[PDB]
C-alpha cells in the first residue's frame, strides 16, 4: 500500500526503489449472475498473476524483483543513454516507446536463458 | 335505452371514397358487434358488412368484398365504414345495425364471447348514399 | 349461400284481422330465424328471434312459427302500428340476406 | 565502454487502458433492499486512496465502459428482485369504476369494482381499490368500464413491498491487477488530460438513484458548476450539469392512505389504496426561490462561456413520463411538473406532482412494474445536485430526458481502469555472470 | 544477545479461528434422494484423526459459524431439490366432505369429493381422496364445503415420490489450508477450553435428521449423560440434552393405505389417499420403561447439579409444531403426543398420535410441503440420542425446541473449523551469508 | 495439512523434524449447490497458497522451507531471547503474542532482502 | 560404482488417459442461434501446427466418455436456451375441427379453439391447421379432438428469435490436456492406431440430428468405412461412413403463411395461416444410380466379415423411430425410407410428413412446438452414412437406437489425454 | 493464465534424448453465457487446470528444481526400482516406455527425493548456523 501505484510520475532512476509487489492480490450466494461473475473475475485473477510468474520463471528470474540477462542492447531499439533513461525520462513512456520492438526482447531473453540452461546442463553432466 | 347516428353521406361521383360513420350513444359498447346494411329504393334489405365487439372477426358481402373496409374505435363510440371504390350501383340508404350484446355464458370467472350473432337489434335512423 | 324468399308478395287485412305471413329458404336452419318491421319513412325495427322469442320493445301480439322451415310469421290481431312492411331473415351462417320483403293493404 | 545488456523488472508502474467488470461493494426483512447480499459485498468500509505526482492521463466520460457496464447490472438485478414477486395477470379483468365522489371529489381519481379469483379457484368476489387515473384508461367514451394501463401489451409484476427501493450507497471496486484512476481537478472537463490524478481500489459511494430532468443526491463540483457534454457544437446530443451549491427539494404526499389488502388469489395478495383518512390535497414539491433562482443565474453564466441570451424552455410534450421529472420518493414513483422552474431568460416556488404506480421506468420497454402504496404521510427531503438540458440549435434549454446510462456518467466521469502491466523491460551495465 | 536476526520457517503448527465455506462428503452412495449427495467428495480412506497433544485450545458451540451457515444452507437443499416438482396451486378448490366410515370409525378424516381440472385446461372432473382433518378447514359454520390448510397463505410443492428424503451420513470438510479441529473431552459442557484435541480433514457422520423434543438417530454419547446450554441461570435458551444409553423406540402407521392417482394438469399428477386394506388402528411410537426410566432419572441427577429434586411436564402450549414431537418414518411426517412420556418427579408407555399431509418444516412459514402418502405398511425403529428441553426459570422441564438449528448443535459442538498460518518469524543466530 | 500440524506441542525447534508439508493446493453437476461450493471454496483455496507462496518469492526465500534473513531483532518486539523460547515454547502462543507487530517486520524483510539485490546488480554493474 | 544420480526433466513426452470437461470453441444479428458462439468460446478457429511420428495408441470410441459428457452437455444447452419464452398450457382445450377441405388435400385439420383476449373478462375462438400427427381423437363421432403432448407436458414454442441452424463446433480440452487424432485411413474405431497426431481441439464438429442416415457429416477418406463394438451379437448399431457422399434434397412446396395468436398476456402463439399458390406433400430427392452405388461398396465391407446381402425396410417403433426424422429449413420432418433400403445382392422420390410437436429424444418429459416457417422450403444436404443393424440369407435394416450413436461418427479419431509433463531418469550426472 | 507450455509435445515417440533441445520451442513469443454449461463448465475446467499446474510447480518446490527444466539430484540410484544400463533406456526407449515401467516405484522415487531435498536444506541450515 506504500507504493502500489505512487512511483508512476517518477524518474525511473528514483522509480527503481519503490517496487512494493506492485501486483498486490465473503461467500456471495450462489444463483444470481453476480455470483458467477464475481468468481469468473477472481479466476482470470489468477490467470493473470501467472501468465508473469511463468514467464518469469521461464525466464530465470524466479523470486528476485530485478535480474539481469546475458544478452546486449540493441540500439535499434532505443539510442537513449542512462542520463536519459534514469534521470529524465519515467516508466509510462519507456513502455510506449518500446511497445512495438517488445516481441524482439522476450524471444531473445526466452532463448538466451535456454541455451544457457543446457549449457549448465553439460557442466553437471562432468 | 340504445340509440345510434349516422353521418358523412352525400353524392359523389363514381369511383370515389365516400367514407360512413356511425355513433353510439349509450353504455356498453365494448361488447357490441356491429354491421351496415343497404336499401336500394323500393328493394329489400342488403347486408354489406360485420364487424365483432373486439373487431377480430370482420365480415362482408361478396358483392363488396375488398372495396369496403369496416372499422371502429371502442374508445370514442363509433364505427367508421371506410369505404372505397363506389359505383352507381351502390346507391342506396345506409343503416348503421348493432348486433345484440354478447353471450354470457359464465362457466369458470366472467365469459364474454366474441360471436357476430346476426340479429340486428337496434337501427340508426339511416343516411343516404348516391353517386351520379 | 342460403336463398331466402317470403310469399305471397302482399296481402290485405283490417284492423282487428288475424294476418299471417310466410317465409321460405332453400337450405336448412334448425331456429336461427328473425323478422322486422318497416314503418316507411324509419329504420326497421327487431320483431322477433330464434323464430319464437319475442324483441324487447315489441308488443306481445306477433308470434313465429318456430319449427322445421316453413316459418312463418303470425299476429293475433291486426292494429295500425303493425300496418307497415315486414322482412325475414337467416342468422343461421354468414353471409346474410333478407327475403323480397312483404307488405300489408286495406282490406 | 557502454557494455549495456537487457533487464527485467517485476512490478514497474505501467498501466494500460482495458475493458473488465467491476465487482460490486456496499454499506449495510429477509432479502432486506434492492443492494442487498444477491450481488455485493455487504458493509465493506471506504478504504484510503493513493495519491500521485507528475502524471498526466487523458480520461474520457463518453467512452468510459464503466457507464455501459454498469446500465446493463441495475437491470439484471432489478429484474432478479422482481422475480419471485406475483405476476399480476389475474387482475385483468373489466372494472365497475366510477367518480371517486367522496369527502374525507378529488381530481385525478377513482374508485373501482372488480371481480377476483379468491383464495379458491372457485367463486368471484366483488373486491373494490381506488386507483390513480394515469394508471386507467376507458374503454368507452361513456366513461364507465375502465381497464389497466398495461394488460394489453405486457401484464407485469407486483413489487413486494418486503423490499425496500432505497438506494444505499454503492462502490464498484476492481480486480486484482486492475487499478481505477480517478481524476481530481477542480474544473474538469469530461474529456483531456488530468493533469491532478490518483488511484483507488474501490470508487466512492454512488447512490443509484433514478430520475429525470433532475439528478438528486449526486456528486458535485468543489466550485464553478460545470458543463459535460460530448460535442457543445451538437444539439441532439445530451448536455449534463452539475451544481456545486445543492438546492434543498422537500417532496410529500400530505395524505393518510391507508393500505388495502386483496387476496387476488391462491397464495397471492394485491395490494393497492385504500379509504382515505384525514385532510385532502394534492401532493408537491418545495424548492426556495433565491436559490434556483441563483443556480439557474449560475448555469446560465456558464452556459453561455461556449456561446459566445440563453433561454430555459418547458417540457419537450408527448408522453407524462419523459415530459416530467419522474424520481422515487422512498417507495412510491413521483412525477413533477418542472414547466415552473425552466422559464427564465438572461421565497417558496411550488409543483405540483401526480402518482403512477403501473410504470416502465426504462427506456428498454421491455419491462414493467406495479409500486404497491406506502401506508401512511411520506415526505423525503433531498439536494438537486444536477440538470439534463437538450437544446434545438439565443438558444433554449429544454429540461432533459433521453438515455438513462446519462444520470450514470454524472457520478462516474471521474474513474477509469487501467490493466496493469508490471513488467518492464531495459538496458543496464549489470551483466548476469 | 548476539544480535540475533529475523529468521523465517515456512510450517509452523499455528492456526487461527476463522469463517469459511464448507462442502459435501459422505460415503459411498446410491439412490437418488433430495440431499444433493451425488458423490460431494468421496468420503476419507482411513480417516486421520491427527492429535494435537500438550495444546490448549477453546470451544463454544453458540458461536460456532456452522451452524449458522448450514442452517441456511440445508434449507437451499429442499428448495434447490423441490423447484421442479409438482406446485398443487389447481389442487386449490372447495372440497365436498362427509364423516368417512368404512368396514371395520377411525377419526380425524373424510372422504372429500371435489372438482378439479382434467388433463386438459377447460374440463373438469369429479374426483375424490381421503384427507386428514389437521390438514383442512371448514369454509363455514355450516358444515360444509371445506378447504386445504395451505390455500390462504401458499399453495406449496408436493414432494416428488421418486426422490426419497431419508437421512444419509453427511460429512462436512474444510477446504484445503484449513482444518477442523476436534474436542475430545469426557464432559464437556459446550463451551472453554478442551484439554485433549485432535484435527481431521472432515467431520463424522453427521445426519440431516429433522425432529422437535427429541433427537433421533444422532451421535451417541460414550459415556456419562451431559447437559449443554448457553447459560443454565436464563429460561431463553434451549437445554440440549444428550444420551449416553440408546433409548430405542419403534412407530409405525398401522393401516395398509393405498396410494391413489390423481391427474391435474399438463405433465402434473398428484396423489393422495385411496381405499384402505385392513382394518382401524391407531399410529403410535412405542416406547419401553426401565429404559426410559432410567435416562430421565439419569439426567434428572446431572441437572441438580447445576440447582443444587426434579420435576418433568407435558409440554406449554403453542402451535402443533412445538407443542408436539414432530418427525419423520418411512416417508410420512409423525407428530406425536408424548404426554405420557414426561410423566415424572423426583414394560412400555404407548403414545397414540398422527400424521399430517402438509407441513412447514422451518420458521420459513412461507415455505410449505406435501408429502405423497406411502403405500402398504410403515415402521421405523430408531434411537433417541437427545432431548430438547426448557426451563421455565425442586425444578420443572418440559421439552421445547421451536427452532431447528439446535438439531445441529448437538452435534457439531465437538468441531471448530480453524486456518492453518504457515508462517512464523522468529530470531535466530543466521546472519544471511 | 492435517498431519502437518502434528509436531503440535513440542517446542519451536520440533517444526524442523518428521518433515512434510502443508496441504498443497468426481466431475459433480453445474448448478447443484455443491459444485458451486467446492469450485468457490477451491479458488478460495488457491488464493490462500499463492499470497503465502508469494512472500517467500519476495523474502528471498521461495523453494527452502527454512531461511534465514539480513535484519536484526528489535528489543521492543520481545525481550525473550533463544534460550528463552525454543526449549519453552511452542509456536502458536508466540504468535498471538508478536502478533502486533508483524506487519512492521514484513516489511523489514522485504525492503531488507531488496536491497540486496540492488547492492548485487551494483556489484555486478562495476 | 555404476556412478548413477537421479535426473529430473520438465517437460518429458508423458500422456495418461484421463477424463475431464471440454469447453467449446466455434467460427465468428443479436441471441442469433442456439449453439450460440456468444455461450461458446470462439478461441480460434486454426490451432494445426502438429505432426507425431513413431508413436502407437490404443483406441475405443465405444467407451470414448468425451461424448458422453459431451451427450448430456448439448441437452442441456438445448434445454436451458428454451427458458425464455412461453409455455402453451393455455392450448390445452378441447378442439373443434373440421376438414381441411377446399378453398380439398387431406393431413391436416381446420381446428378451432377458444381463446381469452387481452381481458380475462372475454374471450375468443381462434382458428388453425394443425396436422393430424399432432392431435389423437376423443369421442369417436368425429370432433372434439386433442392435443398429442397434452397428457404428458406443457409444451415450449420454439419461440424464432433464436433459431436451430447448426454452426461448426470446435470442442477444446481445457490447458494441461491434449486430444490425441488418429489419422489413419481405414481406422474402424477400436484397437491400436499406429498413425497418430494430437491438437488442442478438434476440427469443425456439425451438432446435427438425424435418424437411421448421417448428415453433414464426416467421411473416410477413401473407401467406405464400418464400426460396431461387436459383430456376432447384434444388440446394438452398427455405423456405416461413406467416402463417396451422396446429394439429398427436400421440399416442401406450400407457401404456407404464418398466422398470430394472442394466446396470453403479452405472449404471441404461431399456427399455420391460409396455403398460398399450389399443394404438395413434402418429399425429398435422391438420384438412383448415384444412390444405389453407395450400397453396392458398403456389402463389400460387410462381407470382409461374414462369410449375399439385403437391405430390407425398418424394423419396427413408433412413428418417431421408424423414420428419418431430420431437421430442414427450421422445420422437422419425419420421413420413410423405404424406396431405398429394399434391395438385395432419375430421382426416385421419399414422400412424407411434417410434425410441429417434437420430442426427438427418448426422454419424453420435455417437448418443443416447432412454428411453421413462412413460405417454400427446401435444402440441399450430404448423406455420409447410416445407422444399420443386423437382422441374422442375413439382412440387415436402417435403426436409429439411442440419440448418442451420431455423435461417435464425428468423435471416433479424438481421444482426450492428460499431459505428465515431469519425468526423472538415473544419469551419470551430479548436483554441484 | 497457467499456460501448458510444451503442450502438444515435439517428437514424442523418438528416443529419450530428444527432449534436451526439442523444448527450445516458443512460449508467447469475453462476458461468456452465465448460467448454461459453457459457463459453469467452462468455469470449472480453468480453476481444475490451475489446481493442476500449481500441483506440479509445488512438487518442483520440493524437487528444489523450480524456475528451470533441467536439474540433476544428489540422490543415488536405487537397484530395487530398476537396472537399466544407460545404453538400455537412454538410447533404445522413448519416454513413453519409461513411465510405464517405474510406475509402480514413481511415488517412492518422489519420496526418496522429498527428504533427501529437506534432509540437505536442513544440513545447509546447520552450517549456516555456525
Ligand atoms: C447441411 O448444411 C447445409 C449447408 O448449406 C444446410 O443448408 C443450408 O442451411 C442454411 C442455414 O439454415 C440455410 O439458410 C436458410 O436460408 C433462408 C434464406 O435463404 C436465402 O438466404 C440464404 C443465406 O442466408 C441463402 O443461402 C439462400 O440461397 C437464400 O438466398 C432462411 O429461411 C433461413 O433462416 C434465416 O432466416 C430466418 C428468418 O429471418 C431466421 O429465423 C433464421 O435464423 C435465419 O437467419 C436460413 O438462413 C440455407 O438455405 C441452406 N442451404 C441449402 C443449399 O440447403 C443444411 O440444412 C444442412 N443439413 C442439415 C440436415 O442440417
Ligand atoms: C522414427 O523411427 C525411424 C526408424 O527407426 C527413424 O528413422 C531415421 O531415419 C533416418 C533416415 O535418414 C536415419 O538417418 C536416422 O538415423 C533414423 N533415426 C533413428 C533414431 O534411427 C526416425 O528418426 C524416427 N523418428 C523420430 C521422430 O524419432
Ligand atoms: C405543468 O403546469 C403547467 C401550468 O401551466 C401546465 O400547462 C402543464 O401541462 C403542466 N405539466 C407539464 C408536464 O408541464
Ligand atoms: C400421568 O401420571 C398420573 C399420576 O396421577 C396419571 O393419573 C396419568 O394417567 C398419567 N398419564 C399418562 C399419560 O401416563
Amino acid at each position: 500500500f506504500f507504493g502500489f501505484l505512487g512511483a508512476a510520475g517518477s524518474t525511473m532512476g528514483a522509480a527503481s526503489n519503490t517496487l512494493t509487489v506492485q501486483a498486490r492480490q465473503q461467500q456471495l450466494l450462489r444463483l444470481g449472475v453476480w455470483g458467477f461473475k464475481q468468481l469468473q473475475a477472481r479466476v482470470l485473477a489468477l490467470e493473470r498473476y501467472l501468465e508473469v510468474q511463468q514467464l518469469l520463471g521461464i525466464w530465470g528470474c524466479s523470486g528476485k524483483l530485478i535480474c539481469c540477462t546475458t544478452v546486449p542492447w540493441n540500439s535499434t531499439w532505443s539510442n537513449k543513454n542512462y542520463t536519459d533513461i534514469w534521470d529524465n525520462m519515467t516508466w509510462l513512456q519507456w513502455d510506449r516507446e518500446i511497445g512495438n520492438y517488445t516481441d524482439e526482447i522476450y524471444r531473445l531473453i526466452e532463448e538466451s536463458q535456454f541455451q544457457q540452461e543446457i549449457n549448465e546442463q553439460d557442466l553437471l553432466a562432468l | 335505452e340504445v340509440q345510434l347516428v349516422e353521418s358523412g353521406g352525400g353524392l359523389v361521383q363514381p369511383g370515389g371514397s365516400l367514407r360512413l360513420s356511425c355513433t353510439f350513444s349509450g353504455r356498453s359498447y365494448h361488447n357490441y358487434g356491429m354491421a351496415w346494411v343497404r336499401q336500394a329504393p323500393g328493394k329489400g334489405l342488403e347486408w354489406v358488412s360485420s364487424i365483432s365487439s373486439g373487431s377480430s372477426y370482420t365480415d362482408y358481402i361478396g358483392s363488396v368484398r375488398g372495396r369496403f373496409t369496416i372499422s371502429r374505435e371502442n374508445a370514442m363510440n363509433s364505427l367508421s365504414l371506410h369505404m372505397n371504390s363506389l359505383r352507381a350501383e351502390d346507391t342506396g340508404v345506409y343503416f348503421c345495425a348493432s348486433q345484440g350484446p354478447d353471450p354470457w355464458y359464465e362457466d369458470d370467472f366472467g365469459y364474454h364471447y366474441e360471436v357476430l350473432s346476426n340479429r340486428f337489434d337496434v337501427w340508426g335512423p339511416g343516411v343516404l348514399v348516391t353517386v351520379s | 349461400d342460403i336463398q331466402m324468399t317470403q310469399s305471397p308478395s302482399s296481402l290485405s287485412a283490417s284492423v282487428g284481422d288475424r294476418v299471417t305471413i310466410t317465409c321460405r329458404a332453400s337450405q336448412t336452419v334448425s331456429s336461427n330465424l328473425a323478422w322486422y318491421q318497416q314503418k316507411p319513412g324509419k329504420a326497421p325495427k327487431f320483431l322477433i328471434y330464434d323464430s319464437s322469442t319475442l324483441a324487447t320493445g315489441v308488443p306481445s301480439r306477433f308470434s313465429g312459427s318456430g319449427s322445421g322451415t316453413e316459418f312463418t310469421l303470425t299476429i293475433s290481431s291486426l292494429q295500425p302500428e303493425d300496418f307497415a312492411t315486414y322482412y325475414c331473415q337467416q342468422h343461421y351462417s354468414r353471409p346474410v340476406t333478407f327475403g323480397g320483403g312483404t307488405k300489408v293493404e286495406i282490406k | 565502454a557502454e557494455n549495456l545488456w537487457v533487464t527485467v523488472y517485476y512490478g514497474v508502474p505501467v498501466w494500460r487502458e482495458a475493458d473488465t467488470t467491476l465487482f460490486c461493494a456496499s454499506d449495510a426483512t429477509e432479502a432486506h433492499n434492492v443492494w442487498a447480499t444477491h450481488a455485493c459485498v455487504p458493509t465493506d468500509p471506504n478504504p484510503q486512496e493513493i495519491y500521485l505526482e507528475n502524471v498526466t492521463e487523458n480520461f474520457n466520460m463518453w467512452k468510459n465502459n464503466m457507464v455501459e457496464q454498469m446500465h446493463t447490472d441495475i437491470i439484471s438485478l432489478w429484474d432478479e428482485s422482481l422475480k419471485p414477486c406475483v405476476k399480476l395477470t389475474p387482475l385483468c379483468v373489466t372494472l365497475d369504476c366510477q367518480a371517486f365522489n367522496s369527502s374525507s371529489a378529488m381530481q385525478e381519481m377513482k374508485n373501482c369494482s372488480f371481480n377476483v379469483t379468491t383464495e379458491l379457484r372457485d367463486k368471484k368476489k366483488k373486491e373494490y381499490s381506488l386507483f390513480y387515473k394515469l394508471d386507467i384508461v376507458q374503454i368507452n367514451k361513456n366513461g364507465r368500464q375502465y381497464r389497466l394501463i398495461n394488460c394489453n401489451t405486457s401484464a407485469c409484476t407486483q413489487i413486494c413491498p418486503k423490499v425496500s427501493f432505497e438506494p444505499i450507497p454503492i462502490h464498484f471496486c476492481a480486480p486484482a491487477g486492475f487499478a481505477i484512476l480517478k481524476c481530481n481537478e477542480k474544473h474538469f472537463n469530461g474529456t483531456g488530460p488530468c493533469k491532478n490524478v490518483s488511484t483507488v481500489q474501490c470508487t466512492h459511494g454512488i447512490k443509484p438513484v433514478v430520475s429525470t430532468q433532475l439528478l438528486l443526491n449526486g456528486s458535485l463540483a468543489e466550485e464553478e458548476v460545470v458543463i459535460r457534454s460530448e460535442n457543445i457544437t451538437d444539439n441532439a446530443k445530451t448536455i449534463i450539469v452539475q451544481l456545486a451549491k445543492p438546492v434543498k427539494i422537500n417532496c410529500t404526499r400530505p395524505n393518510n392512505m391507508t393500505r388495502k389488502s386483496i387476496r387476488i388469489g391462491p397464495g397471492q395478495t394485491f395490494y393497492a389504496l385504500g379509504d382515505i383518512i384525514g385532510n385532502i390535497r394534492k401532493p408537491y414539491c418545495n424548492v426556495s426561490k433565491r436559490e434556483w433562482n441563483n443556480t439557474l443565474q449560475q448555469v446560465a453564466a456558464q452556459l453561455r462561456k461556449s456561446f459566445n441570451t440563453i433561454v430555459f424552455e418547458k417540457s419537450s410534450g408527448g408522453d407524462l413520463e419523459v415530459t416530467t421529472h419522474s424520481f422515487n420518493c422512498g417507495g412510491e414513483f413521483f412525477y413533477c411538473n418542472t414547466s415552473g422552474l425552466f422559464n427564465s431568460t438572461w421565497d417558496t416556488i411550488t409543483l405540483q406532482c401526480r402518482i403512477k404506480q403501473i410504470i416502465n421506468m426504462w427506456q428498454r420497454v421491455g419491462r414493467c412494474m406495479y409500486a404497491p402504496p406506502i401506508p401512511g404521510v411520506i415526505r423525503c427531503e433531498s439536494n438537486i445536485t444536477g440538470l439534463l438540458l437538450t437544446r434545438d440549435g439565443n438558444e433554449t434549454f429544454r429540461p432533459g430526458g433521453g438515455d438513462m446510462r446519462d444520470n450514470w456518467r454524472s457520478e462516474l466521469y471521474k474513474y477509469k481502469v487501467v490493466q496493469i502491466e508490471p513488467l518492464g523491460v531495459a538496458p543496464t551495465h549489470c551483466k548476469r555472470r
